[PDB]
């Protein structure tokens, strides 16, 4: 995003840190224990060398909570606030 | 002897070396049968000639705690191979008069090593001072004391714990202690009754005080050399009532203050601004919600804890040009009664085009330490301009010296008293990462003021000048449909400007009629303009003009309504 | 022995060094019976040459006080560990015979560290010459004074409160000062009639006193080569009267300032520009908007502190090219008796393209140390052209330069007497911040010259020329209907080269005539063209050209109605 996205640098997707991550998780999995993760809101212009085998190749698409899930974050939320039982928040979630 | 009342500046870090220093000293024997460690050694830092010395001297004094001086260069001056035995000395004779306080002046020349330590000697002598600092036995009470320009001048291991665990940054004296520092500096002198010392004081900023000590020298010696020295009359000894006969006249003063060449303007300033709520006439739902932002937190923390909400401590003003974003952040410290510092635009673009981003960590590190502040990034978006805006460079909005900001503010929220404001003109440009939430994620719009907020922005303006009834100022304010504030502030300049030509003008002319026929009997009329009329503020709005187009306020409405509250929930009801 | 009037060059910084020195030398018993703190040190810096060394020992002479001279490498000559030993045993020595005055010459020897400091044994120097220097008791009255290059050159320590609080900028003698070191340095040589001393002093633009010395040396020399060789009559002393028989002559002095290659001609100047209002003809309403903003504030400061105004201390000076823009500051400059600093666009350029904009905050000190001063920065539109005007960079106008130049500006009013100038002619390009309030926000459009200050122009650029009353002036500048001040420079200059080629070429061929046919009297009929003539000046004006196309003067009037003042409030009256 920092180089661009629609347009961006002349250059690929190529960049140092990405490069250098690479090469440590090229280097790695002789640990047997380092598991790597990746988040990412815009997979369009993540490197494609990211996703080859032996990198983060495991793509998971986490989707907008569902009615059930808005539920769950809202108790989340709101577990430490004094919540009086009135506001029922089965029908927040579901509104939203 | 030397005391609080000759510690000047009421900069209010004495007294938490007060605190900090009175039971390890004025209690010694409580340690004594309770198991807590005291503060093995304390770092007084900040510009030279504000007194660190002296106010290590004084806390000796009021504690009885026996003062030893340790000068850098003393020790630093003395042959290699010997010097060693000066300190250790220093340490022995203080440790045998327990309880001791030990003040190392001029610290960064015993141990300026930053790592780089260079030379051979000097290892030597860092190396055993660092033994001799942690070898403290804590047994007797000496306390270590050191002083220091800025806290990375000396080496690291001597702020490391146990050495110097504790640090105060004594920093400038501000307006009120300025005038402290003045008058403690003014006591001797029989100063005139004209002179106050309260517009010396306001004008002297960026003085420390050495340098009010060396400009009321200075107004001491013009009031030597324009009297007493005509007469000429001088013997062995000057007669006191002779010199005593003399005072000093504020004209002296203000030559003075004109040759004072303050050592230290560039310092970044840490003060409790004077700005009120009165200067800026309006904004009550932006007052409102800022005082709620920053003020509801620390006035009840009970409540904020209560409810398991942590409040926001960043806000982001956005709004035409002059509208007075500086002074509402100005104001909203002020009614916190919490330090200041404002970041200005040209500081973050010398950070940028010098590829210095650190700078950002030591102005964070600075806001922490004078807590509570209010660290105000005034006009963010400089480097966004400064790449571009329409089209810019080929990258994103991310910039160097904005993710150093963001950096600390994601690294910030710890101290729980430094408050983010950002003001830009440009909300558009600005990068949409500032506005993430532990962020400046609180917007505020400040729009052109209102009439009403016209009218007091004109009525504080005007607030120092002269200004005769005549002159309504409601009619003015109401007749300026969509002036900003800076437009506001130019039109009663060109007034005033147009009244100070005017009556320069008249009385220069008065005084040719006088030289060219003079009169027979003195008898002046006073001033033939006193005050500013009606025609002055006539002839001032015919220039009176609109900076901020009506296109840019359509932008910034535009803004707005993209941070639009849906439009489908405003009825929610719950089901009942 | 030396006193004032071996010291030339009236700088006036003498002057301030008296001003400082009587009291605590001339009436030393006076601070016996006064708490006062003397000035403990004096920093004299500036180019090598310039006679602070004179200076110091002229003050010593006339105060009385025992001058002690410290060489820089007398001491660092010395051998390790006993150097110190001179150093201490002459400060005791000058403690002895107080009042003394202690003399420093080339101070960046001793204690050159800038905090790089290599080396072990100068660390040591400059550590026990700052105990010595914090060391004094404040008893006797020995004042230390040191010669250095620039502030920056030697340790910051010595910079500090107490080792050397108060410093004096000597800097290059101006041509008044030029004239009186010349007058200083001509007086035992029986300087000739025809020699005025004048002509040199105003073409001797560059030189210091010692290189004024060296000029008046190689003048004697060439006069006593040309002369009293030929005859070769030589005894081992020779005769007074034979010796004062020669002259030196005109010729001589111009030989030797063609053979001087003065020793920092490339130094900044500060000096008092000598361009008067009479050069400029016209502008009077920018000559009176000028006298306000600059000279108003200073003259009847107490009328501007009266009404609470702050006069702006900025000036954008924006149109064509030619016009006048550095002529009128100069004259500003003039009329206030003020130091003029000029930043021409190469510095600029210069500062932009090496990447360096810290000599921007050295351009600002040496102004403010230089107070009264107009510091004008002229081109300032130079760094915007050269990064293009039409597309440019893909970034905004922000760049290192103009924002460097906006932080000390920012950071400046401080001094309350430097007052900034800048003139572009491209305003359209100009960096909008350099415009905003507490920057240059008067804008002042200098047009074309009219009808009349064609005339004045055209007066003032033929006043040394010598031009025959025949020629009308006052038709000729009418007749101009659009022409520049450079446009009417370069007519002049024309006309001035013709006649001198036309003189040339008669003279030459009238000395063929005598050649070919020797006449039997001789009788010059003096010169063929004694002075500038009608046909000289038409031939000149048939080259004429107009400069400034009418489409860039077209561009400079939309900026001025860009500046408009609206369009509804021209008939603003107050309800009554
Ligand atoms: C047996 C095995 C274990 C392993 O590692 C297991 C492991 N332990 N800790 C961790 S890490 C920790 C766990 C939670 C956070 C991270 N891991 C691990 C490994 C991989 C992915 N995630 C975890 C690798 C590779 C192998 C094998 C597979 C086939 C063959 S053959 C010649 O074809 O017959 C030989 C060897
Ligand atoms: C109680 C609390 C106070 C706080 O800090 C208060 C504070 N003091 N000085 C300042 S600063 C100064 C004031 C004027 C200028 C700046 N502040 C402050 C904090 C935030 C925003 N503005 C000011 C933080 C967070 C908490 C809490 C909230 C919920 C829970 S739980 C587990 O859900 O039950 C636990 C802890
Ligand atoms: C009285 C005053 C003088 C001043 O400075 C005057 C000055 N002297 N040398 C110079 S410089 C030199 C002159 C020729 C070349 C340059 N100046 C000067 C200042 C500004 C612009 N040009 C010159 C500033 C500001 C003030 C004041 C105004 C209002 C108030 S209140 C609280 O509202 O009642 C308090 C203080
Ligand atoms: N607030 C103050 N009250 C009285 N004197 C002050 C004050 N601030 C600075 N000074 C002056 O500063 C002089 C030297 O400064 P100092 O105390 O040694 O600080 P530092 O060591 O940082 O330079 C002192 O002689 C004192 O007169
Ligand atoms: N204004 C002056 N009047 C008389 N002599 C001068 C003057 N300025 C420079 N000189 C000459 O400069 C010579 C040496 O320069 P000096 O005084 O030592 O200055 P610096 O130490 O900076 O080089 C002196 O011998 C003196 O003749």
């Amino acid at each position: 995003k920092a180089r661009g996205g629609n347009i961006g640098d002349g250059g690929g997707a190529a960049d140092r840190v990405i490069n250098q991550i690479l090469t440590e998780m090229d280097g790695m999995s002789t640990k047997k224990n380092v598991f790597i993760i990746g988040a990412t809101n815009r997979p369009d212009i993540i490197d494609p060398a990211i996703l080859r085998p032996g990198r983060l190749d495991q793509l998971i698409y986490i989707p907008l909570p569902d009615e059930k899930s808005r539920v769950a974050i809202l108790k989340a939320n709101l577990r430490k606030s004094p919540v009086a039982k009135d506001v029922d928040l089965e029908f927040l979630a579901k509104m939203t | 002897e030397v005391g609080y009342d000759d510690i000047g500046g009421c900069r209010k870090q004495l007294a938490q070396i007060k605190e900090m220093v009175e039971l390890p000293l004025r209690h010694p024997a409580l340690f004594k049968a309770i198991g807590v460690k005291p503060p093995r050694g304390i770092l007084l830092y900040g510009p030279p000639g504000t007194g660190k010395t002296l106010i290590a001297r004084a806390v000796a004094n009021e504690t009885g705690a026996f003062f030893f001086l340790i000068n850098g260069p003393e020790i630093m001056s003395k042959l290699a191979g010997e010097s060693e035995s000066n300190l250790r000395k220093a340490f022995e004779e203080a440790e045998k008069n327990a309880p001791a306080i030990i003040f190392i002046d001029e610290l960064d020349a015993i141990a300026p090593k930053r790592e780089k330590t260079h030379g051979e000697v000097e290892r030597r002598i860092v190396s055993q001072l660092l033994t001799l600092m942690d070898g403290l036995k804590q047994r007797a009470h000496v306390i270590v004391m050191a002083a220091t320009n800025r806290p990375n001048s000396i080496d690291p291991a001597l702020r490391r714990f146990g050495r110097f665990d504790r640090e105060v940054d004594i920093g400038i004296p501000d307006a009120t202690g300025r005038l402290e520092i003045l008058q403690i500096h003014t006591k001797n002198m029989k100063l005139a009754d004209d002179v106050d010392l309260e517009q010396v004081a306001n004008e002297t900023h960026g003085h420390v005080g050495a340098d009010l000590a060396a400009l009321c020298s200075e107004a001491a010696l013009q009031a030597i050399r324009k009297k007493m020295d005509l007469i000429d009359l001088e013997d062995e000894t000057i007669d006191a009532e002779v010199m005593n006969s003399l005072a000093v006249t504020m004209d002296d003063f203000r030559w003075a203050l004109s040759q004072s060449n303050p050592s230290a303007l560039r310092e970044t300033v840490v003060e409790v601004p004077q700005v009120t709520w009165e200067d800026i006439g309006g904004l009550e739902d932006v007052k409102r919600e800022l005082q709620e932002l920053v003020q509801y937190p620390v006035e009840h923390p009970d409540k904020f804890l209560k409810f398991g909400m942590t409040p926001s401590k960043g806000v982001l003003f956005y709004g035409p040009p002059g509208c007075g974003k500086t002074l509402l952040a100005k104001a909203i410290a002020n009614e916190c009664q919490a330090n200041f510092i404002s970041i200005k635009g040209p500081e973050l673009l010398t950070m940028w085009f010098g590829e210095s981003e650190a700078n950002v960590r030591e102005i964070f590190d600075k806001a922490r330490q004078a807590a509570p502040c209010v660290l105000f990034f005034d006009e963010l978006d400089s480097i966004a301009k400064a790449r571009g805006g329409n089209i810019g460079d080929g990258g994103g909005a991310a910039d160097r010296v904005i993710n150093q900001i963001l950096t600390e503010m994601d690294g910030m929220s710890t101290k729980k008293n430094v408050f983010i404001i950002g003001a830009t003109n440009r909300p558009d440009i600005i990068d949409p990462a500032i506005l993430r939430p532990g962020r400046l994620d609180q917007l505020i719009y400040i729009p052109l003021p209102d009439e009403k907020s016209r009218v007091a922005i004109l009525k504080a303006n005007l607030r120092k000048s002269p200004v005769a009834k005549d002159v309504d100022l409601e009619f003015l304010a109401k007749m300026t449909n969509g002036f900003s504030g800076a437009d506001l502030t130019e039109i009663c300049q060109r007034a005033c400007k147009l009244a100070i030509r005017e009556s320069i003008e008249s009385e220069i002319r008065r005084e040719r009629q006088t030289q060219t026929n003079p009169s027979a009997m003195e008898v002046e009329e006073d001033d033939p303009v006193p005050e500013i009329r009606r025609d002055h503020f006539e002839e001032a709005m015919r220039f009176a003009r609109r900076s901020v187009s009506d296109n840019d306020i359509r932008k910034y409405e535009m803004f707005a309504q993209t941070l639009q509250q849906s439009r489908g929930f405003g009825s929610f009801r719950f089901p009942s």
